[PDB]
């Protein structure tokens, strides 16, 4: 069919920037000295400060996660004789 | 890879500076204002905040290794429980299972129905004495 | 302040080490001496109850 003209309504706005993109120098001027203000050191430690605190807290609170993870080790230890006797009553069913 | 290295030769690394001779009157630092020193200080200070996070990776890689070793040993454990039980059957501790299985339960069932049947017979003798 | 902060959480990493070396001197003994303990505790005389 002649459908899917979504690749096609872009065309009058894709030739347009190709027209006004590189033919500029007879139409405009190069003057007026626009100032550029770009990011001193305080924005640099801005970029670094949130980044270090967002892992500073996330290694400060590693202890409670690790505390969980060596709590369930001992949970497995106290659960183990139950699992051993449960495994033992399995085989003697066919055993007896 | 668990190495409590020591605490003192790390706390001096944050208070240490080489102080090389960067010449004045060059284009390495043109205005020589006190800003490039700040960049080179904080960027060189944020190495150790990568270091100890890599140490966190070392911890969790080791604990994954630990619980994996435990899981594989629990895989192997029924292969020990079998042939342990074969040790438990080919020896003479079957005298636990056959004697504690046999005598107490058989005598309990026989004496229970004997007591029940004699009590029921006494009840029927009582009942016929009631009737007649 | 940021220097003090990396110092204090570095000391937190050191007491993670001081805790964790002790935990692995404890644990890996149990994982090494497991089959002897598995033969030992299994022979406890709750077996008649089972």
């Amino acid at each position: 069919e002649n459908d899917f003209k979504y690749f096609d309504d872009i065309r009058p706005f894709l030739d347009e920037i190709y027209k006004t993109r590189e033919r500029y120098t007879p139409f405009y001027d190069d003057r007026a000295d626009y100032n550029t203000n770009s990011k001193s050191y305080y924005d640099y430690i801005s970029r670094l400060s949130k980044l270090i605190e967002v892992l500073a807290r996330r290694i400060w609170d590693y202890d409670n996660e690790l505390k969980k993870r060596f709590k369930n080790w001992d949970d497995l230890m106290k659960a183990f004789p139950e699992q051993a006797k449960d495994l033992f009553r399995g085989w003697l069913n066919d055993g007896t | 890879f668990k190495y409590f290295d020591d605490i003192r030769p790390f706390l001096d690394e944050i208070y240490k500076t080489r102080e090389r001779y960067t010449p004045f009157y060059d284009d390495r630092a043109d205005y020589n204002t006190n800003s490039k020193s700040y960049y080179d200080y904080i960027s060189r200070l944020s190495k150790l905040i990568e270091v100890l996070a890599r140490r966190i990776w070392d911890y969790d890689n080791e604990l994954k290794k630990r619980f994996k070793n435990w899981d594989d040993l629990m895989k192997a454990f029924p292969e020990q429980a079998k042939d342990l039980f074969r040790g438990w059957l080919n020896d003479g501790t079957i005298d636990s299972i056959i004697h504690d299985e046999f005598k107490k339960y058989s005598a309990g069932l026989t004496s229970a129905f004997a007591l029940f049947k004699v009590t029921e017979m006494k009840q029927m003798n009582d009942f016929k004495s009631e009737v007649k």
